[PDB]
Formats: C-alpha cells, structure tokens, sequence
C-alpha cells in the first residue's frame, strides 16, 4: 500500500525554495522542481535548473513567459531541447528575454 | 515522446505517484487571501475551487498531524514565493478533502 508519509526532501531530491518575483512564471518553477527531482532519481546529482531558460525559450511549445504557462508545455520543451540549462549558467531575471538558442533573422 | 506523464485526476492516484516517482508538478487555486498570507499549519480554504487552478507548485511528499483529531492529512507543497512565505516557503495542503484547491486536477511529471 503506499506509505503513510513520504518526504522526498529527506532523500535529496529537492533544491532550496526559490522566488519567482514579479513574473507569472510559477509554471516554470513547478516544472524545474519536478525535473530536478527526476534528474536526481536518474543520476544521483541534484542541480538547480533554469526557470529563465523555460520563460525565454518555450514559447513554441505554448508558454507565455511572465504571462503564464503550463508545466506540461515546459516538459515538452525539455524533451525537444534535450535538457535544460542550470540556474547558475542561465540565471533568473523575472522578465521574459530573448532565447539565446533562437538564431532569429540574419 | 511528449516528455511527461499525466496523472489521473484523483488524490489516491496522486498519492501513489508521489510515493513511487518523486516530486510531482501540480496546479492549485491560489486565489484566496488565506493562501496569500499563509504562515503555518494545514491549509484548508472552504471557498477553494477543484476546477479553477491558477498557480503551479510542487508536491514533495505527504503525511498527517497525529495531534489533530480529524481532517489531519496533508500534501507537502513547495511554493515559489521565497522562504519568507509559509513554512520556509512550503505549505501543508489539506489532503483527502475532496481534491482541495484542485491539487490532483493537473498533476504530471517529466520523463528522463
């Protein structure tokens, strides 16, 4: 039967609490938290992942940056992109910016 | 190939997924001042909707308060409004009270 109590923080699956600031990006923090947990499940490594990479780059999958989004659209972006950058390499700005992975027009 | 698994809209299905998979993304109705000013304890808001969710959060576990005589189960939820909100940034959401705030209505996790 399922246990009576479960707390994945005790097992090392959860990063510290973050602050989305003045931006409607809770969908991105929910999605990075679930991805941080499944990458720890797979590899035993807990790394804070980038909500900014989702806010800036997952518009093709249906998200709207600081104007709202869905965790499933963020998970589709992760699979399309082959992963997600770390928070340390692609830090949070609490505003939608250009996706550096978009070549744009030249 | 979609990159995620959707959990059926039921708290027992969510409980099994949390126990077997790890933290799960969920959405809740966070549009009540009781949640904006939440500080501690099991959160129960009589006027919460199980259909109109507007805020994504992360279920990292579940448990129960043995010194409370009924309505004592909760979901352990990580929010993203910083550590000064709630219990160091976390909230204990009422569990097994008719899908309170829609916590089991839009639950999923990524495939890796």
């Amino acid at each position: 039967e399922a246990p009576r109590s479960v707390d994945w923080r005790e097992k090392g699956y959860v990063t510290p609490v973050k602050n989305q600031g003045q931006c409607g990006s809770s969908w991105a923090f929910s999605a990075t938290g679930a991805l941080e947990g499944q990458m720890f499940r797979k590899t035993g490594r807990l790394i804070s992942l980038s909500e900014q990479n989702l806010v800036d780059c997952s518009g093709p999958q249906g998200n709207e940056g600081c104007n709202g989004g869905l965790m499933d659209y963020a998970f589709q972006y992760v699979q399309d992109n082959g992963g997600l950058d770390s928070e340390e390499s692609y830090p949070y700005e609490a505003t939608e910016e250009s996706c550096k992975y978009n070549p744009k027009y030249s | 190939d979609a990159g995620f698994v959707d959990i059926p809209k039921q708290e027992k299905a969510l409980m099994k997924a949390v126990a077997t998979v790890g933290p799960i993304s969920v959405a809740i109705d966070a549009g009540h001042e009781s949640f904006l000013f939440y500080k501690e304890g099991i959160y129960f808001e009589p006027d919460c909707s199980s259909e109109d969710m507007d805020h994504g959060v992360l279920v990292v576990g579940y448990g129960f308060e043995s010194t409370e005589s009924d309505n004592n189960k909760y979901w352990l939820v990580k929010n993203s409004w910083g550590e000064e909100w709630g219990m160091g940034g976390y909230v204990k959401m009422a569990k097994d009270r008719r899908n309170h705030c829609g916590i089991a209505s839009a639950a999923s996790y990524p495939t890796v």
